[PDB]
């Protein structure tokens, strides 16, 4: 059913294991790959039957081995065959598939080496962002206040879509700092750290702009929010249905 | 009952034409002759200024003759031109 | 309900045969009684999906060349062979059973392109459904060049071995009854197409006056086989025919009509006009639909033509009025599958249908009255009888119809134009002898 | 005279049917993208593969409403 890919180079499949037990709570079945010790390639169809109906990509530095198991066509494919998808890419783990598949969906995610920062901040170790800035009640919206933990993150650049909801945007005296002399990628409220896309066949990708917001230190402060972030991009909080028009 | 008809069909002879298709067209060509014949015979007795009780009969017996032709020759020429009464 | 277990199977072998656009299964089965009482039935097991698509069912013994009584009942369902002769308690049987069914495996790949080959997905019990214990059992599957199996599963046993275009299953020898949990899902390469006629509706006209028998028929037959992926490119189609590929193609480009002996005036049209690209052969008539018939694709079409009557009537031999017609009840292309049949005979306006028989077991049957060219009266006597699941080439049977039809019948209808006739006449007459003068 | 390379493509229309002196030619417009992109766009994704696919820069699209 569900299908997670793993680069252990990066960030290992152990350090999110909060979130994934969830999953076998809920009864969802799952299966298993690592790109770095992988030989064969997957088979997501077979005769124009699709064996997923759910993808989780972790935190993984693009190569041969992203694009030998998921080209472009592939997950346009798989998106329009109502899959659904979510994806991570944080600033120096942020692949070239990826990012080529967003961008075909109109989500342009800062590059390698693109940083948020942000100085009137309650934190001056990590990045964190409070529950002001959520901007969708239907896929979460605290009961209470909260905060939530992001470190070392990047944003996006989102169209003028019908499919595209943003869920949650940087801050407004946040901006991206570049190591070179690119000019800066966002600027306040025009960049986002969650970012969501619901097909016209009513099919759910959920990207998020940072590798910190679902490792295991953070089960404090992100665990509803991960949680029902988790139950929206499956098909399994906000579905509708019209009866006996 | 099935086996005893079959039996039946399968010990009996075939079905003989009373005329010929073959034949019809000549026949069709020829009465309809004799229908306009006698037809245009009775309307000449219809403009005829003799008596009533004569023009009738004679209207009556000449189309008691024209109408069975006719129906006979109708019944060949629809059977020859491949319309099959 | 199961019936008793009067019997036991001493040997089982099912044969499988998917060459056609139907499945044959031919059962080849020992049989002895294992009780006292002497029981002359036997019963046959098949499901609720399949019983609905069967089409034909007979039996025989392995010895003899007659069949015996074999009559389906109507949640596994049955079957019922009725023996001759009772049997002893304890005494073998050799019975040979076969079956034809209306389903065939659908296109595993559902989209394939135009010149590529194709392969169906078919799913059957495996191990032997019976309500009779099976000491020993067998199964073959023929017809294909090529099987493969869908899922297969691990236990050794329960997987088949290849052959030339064969492919033998386990030798299994001690089956329960009721044992049909396990099913088999095969994959067979079939490049032809898969014809269906959704609905025929079959009228033959018979005339004393002309002495010929003439059969209309309406076809409405659609492909069975895998959708053409990319859709329609005519010019890979002529592409495809210039490179002289008369490789077997899994669409319709010629149908191949076979009529009876001594056929004339054939014509073939369709809903919107005349097709001109037909052609006749002795006994064959073959034709070729305005456009190529693709996986998917329907067509609607109408053949005709005329034969002797001498070929079908014959003469009672106790009076030169009572006729029987043996009429056949289907004339169609070599490999097809029919889903309803509407099968109407029309006798003369004064014939009185005196005797009828059916060689299948038909649906329905009913009588009533059409008017024609020339029926000023009550009109032509239509017969039409209802048929559901039939097969090319399997239901190649007659209908038998014992009518009578008096001199006086045959006279009438000159009599009745004459009657109109004249009537119009004394009309004109009645018209001329009266004057509207002021 | 007509050359291979006088007619452009189509990127909105499929050839359904043609017939055999190519007399009559019928065309179905085709459904729109679930993504939301051009038809024009997914067309020249599928008529284009080029190693160096693009420079890293940025879009001048507008402000998000
Ligand atoms: C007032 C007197 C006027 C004098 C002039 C008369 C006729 C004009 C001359 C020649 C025309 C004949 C050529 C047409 C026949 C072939 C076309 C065809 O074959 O078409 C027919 C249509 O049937 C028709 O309507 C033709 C009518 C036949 C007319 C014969 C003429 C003799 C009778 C004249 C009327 C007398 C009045 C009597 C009133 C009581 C196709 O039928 P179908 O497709 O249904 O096939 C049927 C096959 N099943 C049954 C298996 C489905
Ligand atoms: C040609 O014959 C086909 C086959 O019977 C007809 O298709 C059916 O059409 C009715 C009405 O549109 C539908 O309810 C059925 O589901 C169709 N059956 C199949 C198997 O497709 C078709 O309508 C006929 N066309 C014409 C013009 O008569
Ligand atoms: C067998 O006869 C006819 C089949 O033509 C069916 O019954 C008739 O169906 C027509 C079709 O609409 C109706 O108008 C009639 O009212 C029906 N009844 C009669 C008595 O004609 C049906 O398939 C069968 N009838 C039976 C088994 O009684
Ligand atoms: C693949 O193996 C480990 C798995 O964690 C990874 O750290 C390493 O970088 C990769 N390469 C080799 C040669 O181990």
């Amino acid at each position: 059913r569900t299908l997670v890919l793993y680069d252990q180079s990066t960030e290992p499949l152990e350090e999110y294991s909060v979130y994934l037990k969830d999953l076998e709570q809920r009864n969802y079945k799952l299966e298993y790959l690592d790109i770095n010790s992988t030989s064969t390639t997957v088979d997501l169809y077979d005769k124009e039957q699709r064996l997923f109906d759910n993808i989780i990509v972790f935190p993984t530095k693009g190569g041969k081995n992203l694009a030998r198991q998921i080209p472009v066509k592939q997950l346009i494919k798989f998106f329009e065959n109502e899959g659904n998808i979510l994806c991570m890419s944080s600033p120096g783990a942020v692949p070239n598939t990826i990012r080529l598949f967003l961008n075909e969906l109109g989500i342009y995610p800062s590059p390698k080496g693109h940083v948020i920062r942000d100085y009137f901040s309650p934190s001056s170790e990590e990045l964190v962002v409070s529950s002001n800035h959520l901007l969708n009640k239907y896929v979460y919206n605290a009961r209470k206040s909260e905060d939530f933990v992001f470190g070392e993150s990047s944003a996006a650049l989102l169209e003028n879509r019908e499919q595209i909801v943003p869920i949650l945007n940087a801050p407004r005296t946040s901006f991206t700092e570049s190591k070179g002399k690119c000019n800066s990628w966002t600027s306040g409220s025009q960049g986002f750290l969650v970012v969501g896309f619901q097909n016209l066949n009513n099919a759910r990708l959920v990207w998020i702009g940072s590798s910190d917001f679902l490792k295991n230190k953070n089960q404090d402060s992100n665990q509803e929010f991960a949680k029902e972030l988790l139950k929206w991009t499956f098909n399994e909080k906000s579905v509708i249905k019209s009866v006996h028009a | 009952t099935y086996e005893q008809l079959y039996k039946e069909f399968h010990s009996s002879k075939s079905f003989q034409p009373f005329i010929h298709l073959d034949t019809q067209p000549k026949f069709a060509i020829c009465g309809l002759i004799v229908t306009l014949a006698v037809l245009s015979s009775a309307l000449f007795a219809v403009g005829s200024k003799s008596s009533y009780i004569k023009k009738l009969f004679f209207y009556t017996i000449l189309s008691v003759i024209g109408s069975l032709f006719a129906g006979l020759t109708t019944v060949f020429a629809s059977n020859s031109f491949g319309v099959y009464v | 309900y199961e019936p008793p277990a009067t019997w036991e199977n001493v040997d089982y072998k099912r044969t499988i045969d998917v060459s056609n656009a139907y499945i044959s299964e031919t059962i080849e089965i020992t049989i002895k009684n294992i009780a006292s009482e002497p029981a002359t039935e036997y019963f046959t097991a098949f499901e609720s999906g399949i019983f609905s698509k069967v089409s034909f069912f007979s039996a025989y013994f392995t010895n003899e060349a007659t069949f015996l009584n074999s009559q389906l009942l109507a949640e596994i369902r049955y079957g019922i062979i009725q023996f001759p002769n009772a049997i002893s308690p304890q005494e073998e049987v050799s019975l040979v059973i076969k079956s034809f069914y209306n389903t065939v495996g659908i296109p595993y790949p559902e989209h394939v392109g135009m010149s590529e080959e194709q392969h169906l997905l078919w799913e059957t019990n495996r191990l032997p459904l019976s309500a009779y214990d099976t000491k020993k059992a067998s199964f073959t599957l023929i017809g294909s060049s090529s099987f493969e199996e869908y899922h297969p599963p691990n236990d050794e046993s329960l997987l088949g071995k290849a052959n030339g275009n064969s492919f033998e299953f386990g030798p299994w020898e001690d089956i329960p009854r009721f044992s049909s949990n396990e099913t088999l899902a095969i994959v067979y390469s079939h490049n032809a197409p898969l014809n269906q006629v959704v609905n025929l509706r079959r009228d033959i006209w018979l005339s004393h006056w002309a002495s010929t028998i003439q059969f209309e028929e309406y076809y409405e037959l659609t492909n069975k086989a895998a959708k053409l992926s990319k859709g329609f490119s005519r010019l890979e189609l002529m592409k495809q025919i210039q490179t002289q590929n008369m490789r077997q193609t899994h669409f319709v480009t010629v149908l191949d009509m076979l009529l009876p002996e001594g056929a004339t005036d054939h014509y073939f049209t369709d809903l919107v006009g005349l097709v001109s690209t037909s052609h006749a052969e002795r006994d064959h008539f073959f034709i070729r639909p305005r456009f190529p018939i693709f996986g998917g694709w329907n067509y609607n079409f109408t053949v005709g033509w005329t034969n002797k009557l001498s070929d079908f009537l014959h003469v009672s031999s106790g009076s030169d009025e009572k006729f029987v017609a043996s009429i056949p009840i289907l004339n169609g292309p070599p490999d097809t599958v029919y889903d309803n049949v509407e099968l109407s005979v029309f006798l003369p306006e004064g014939a009185e249908i005196f005797d009828i028989d059916s060689p299948v077991p038909f649906t329905n049957v009913s009588i009533e009255t059409q008017k024609s060219y020339f029926d000023l009266n009550k009109g032509h006597v239509k017969l039409t009888f209802s048929y559901r699941n039939l097969i090319s080439q399997v239901a190649n049977g007659q209908v038998l119809i014992k009518y009578d039809y008096p001199k006086s019948s045959f006279f009438k209808k000159p009599l009745s134009i004459a009657c109109y006739i004249f009537t119009a006449l004394m009309g004109v007459f009645v018209l001329k002898t009266l004057n509207m003068n002021v | 005279m007509i050359t291979p390379l006088d007619v452009p493509p189509l990127d909105y229309f499929d050839e359904v049917f043609t017939s055999e002196n190519w007399m009559v030619r019928i065309y179905q417009l085709k459904k729109d993208d679930a993504q939301g992109r051009t038809l024009r766009d997914v067309g020249e994704l599928t008529r284009s593969s080029t190693k160096t696919r693009r420079s890293i820069k940025r879009p001048e699209l507008g402000l998000r409403v």
